[PDB]
């Protein structure tokens, strides 16, 4: 019925929102993994800057 | 009665007559108003069980024949903007073209408020149109 | 000689000689197909000999029916029968069936199908008959000389915008 | 008639929804006990006895067959309706058409995720079977990546 379809489309919109957020999660996780190497390469440039 | 007039103009004369109706839903509503009194149990949403046949007879009478032609345009009311209602659901199958209107589109200032995605037409084939 | 039990263990009638005789006596191979249907109804499953007799009836028959039928092909009918026999009955075709198919291809003049059947016979059976191979080669050479090696519109040259896609 | 005579038939129905409506109308006019959506309790039995008549007869019975392709319409993708649920449960698989894909241009608009064939790959030809064995996985991977 009308209310049933209202709730159904609300659920579908929430599912779409979840999928989009999952995609951006994957993107940001890829970027984080790419940039994580800075840890092993940092903390040895600003020695005399101190 | 109006359909009988059009049928006469179609057969006894041989014209291409236009037939505008506003609104068909009132026919089904009126029949439902009296179904129970006649002694017929309500079927669904409160509509009378004989809705399908009652509407189909009239829709079939509304058609183009060999003698003449009838171009019919019928307004259809969708209660609470709920297209799943049995009367519109039955009406969908007795038409060549359907134009669906959206309250959201109307609110957005677009007039006519037409949803092409839900709209349809039979002659949308390359053989008929360019 | 030995009983054969059906899917559910019920026996079947292995006496198919009367049906083979009926097939040989038929005129149009559609009648032979009807006979096979009757055998299936009567629980007398066709055997390799029955299928070969059906193929012979197809080869020797005038046409599919008394009245012409558009796009009829004895080769297609026999290939369908072979598929039904091998896949839906678990029966390996014998050399007789392939020889009948090659004879039909030669009679029709389909040299390409003759080549394919020759390759199939060489692969599975013990080679293809020399007479049939020579007849197929002669038909191919005749077509080449007459100019019917390939269709015409295919040879016709068409550009990107010239192809008249209907 | 053909099935019992060792031949193969294809019965198409368009559509069971209106048949159900007609049966409901008849029952309500005849004062029979209704049920969900006012469809009496015999609707499921009606559809079951209509569809079970489609079968693949055994070799000893003639070898004939009947294939059933009933058609059903869902309102705004309301697949939970009584008739749709009954028919889906009865049938040996479904082919789902999607309005989104139909408008997008995929014609036919089959939605593979919502479409299934309980029979499986046993009904495919050998070459088609082998091709599909890889095609199905390829499509699954493409969907997962998309």
């Amino acid at each position: 019925s009308g209310k049933l379809r209202l709730y159904k489309e609300k659920l579908e919109g929430y599912n779409r929102f979840y999928s989009i957020v999952k995609t951006i999660k994957m993107v940001t996780l890829a970027k984080y993994r790419a940039a994580q190497g800075r840890i092993r390469t940092r903390d040895f440039s600003l020695r005399y800057t101190e | 009665s109006a359909l009988t007039m059009a049928e006469y103009f179609r057969d006894v004369e041989g014209q291409d007559v236009l037939l505008f109706i506003d609104n068909i839903f009132r026919f089904t509503q009126a029949n439902s108003e009296v179904s129970a009194l006649l002694g017929r149990i309500p079927a669904a949403v409160g509509y009378q069980p004989t809705l399908a046949e009652d509407l189909g007879q009239l829709q079939e009478r509304i058609t183009s024949t060999t003698k003449g032609s009838i171009t019919s345009v019928q307004a259809v009311y969708v209660p609470a903007d709920d297209i799943t209602d049995p009367a519109p659901a039955t009406t969908f199958s007795h038409l060549d073209a359907t134009t669906v209107l959206d309250r959201a589109v109307a609110e957005s200032g677009i007039y006519p408020a037409v949803n092409p995605l839900e709209c349809a037409s039979r002659i949308m084939d390359p053989d008929v149109i360019s | 000689a030995a009983k054969k039990y059906d899917l559910f263990g019920y026996e079947v009638d292995t006496n198919t000689a009367p049906w083979i005789e009926k097939i040989k006596k038929c005129k149009y191979y559609d009648e032979a197909g009807e006979v096979l249907v009757n055998m299936n109804v009567s629980n007398c499953p066709p055997d390799i000999a029955t299928y070969n007799a059906t193929l012979q009836c197809i080869y020797q028959s005038p046409s599919k029916q008394s009245t012409p039928v558009d796009n009829e092909s004895k080769f297609c009918a026999m290939m369908d029968l072979l598929e039904e026999m091998q896949h839906r009955n678990r029966l390996k075709p014998n050399e007789e069936s392939w020889t009948w198919v090659m004879k039909e291809c030669v009679k029709s003049g389909q040299f390409r199908l003759g080549y394919c059947i020759q390759q199939v016979m060489e692969t599975e059976c013990k080679g293809c008959p020399a007479d049939l191979v020579k007849a197929n080669e002669a038909n191919a050479q005749k077509a080449k000389t007459e100019g019917k090696e390939h269709p015409g519109h295919l040879s016709q040259q068409a550009g990107l915008f010239d192809v008249k896609v209907e | 008639y053909f099935m019992n005579r060792g031949r193969h038939c294809l019965c198409v129905y368009d559509d069971l929804s209106k048949q159900a409506v007609a049966y409901r109308q008849i029952s309500l006019l005849l004062r029979r006990p209704p049920g969900r959506e006012a469809y009496p309790g015999d609707v499921f039995y009606l559809h079951s006895r209509l569809l079970e008549r489609a079968a693949m007869l055994s070799p000893g019975k003639g070898g004939g067959s009947v294939t059933a392709l009933p058609i059903v319409e869902t309102l705004s993708n309301d697949v939970t309706a009584y008739i749709v649920t009954n028919v889906i449960s009865i049938t040996d698989g479904q082919i789902y058409l999607d309005t989104k894909l139909f408008t997008g241009g995929q014609r036919p608009a089959v939605n593979i995720g919502l479409s299934v064939s309980r029979v499986g790959s046993s009904a495919q030809n050998a070459a088609m079977k082998g091709v599909a064995g890889k095609l199905k996985g390829i499509l699954a991977e493409y969907r997962k990546l998309a």
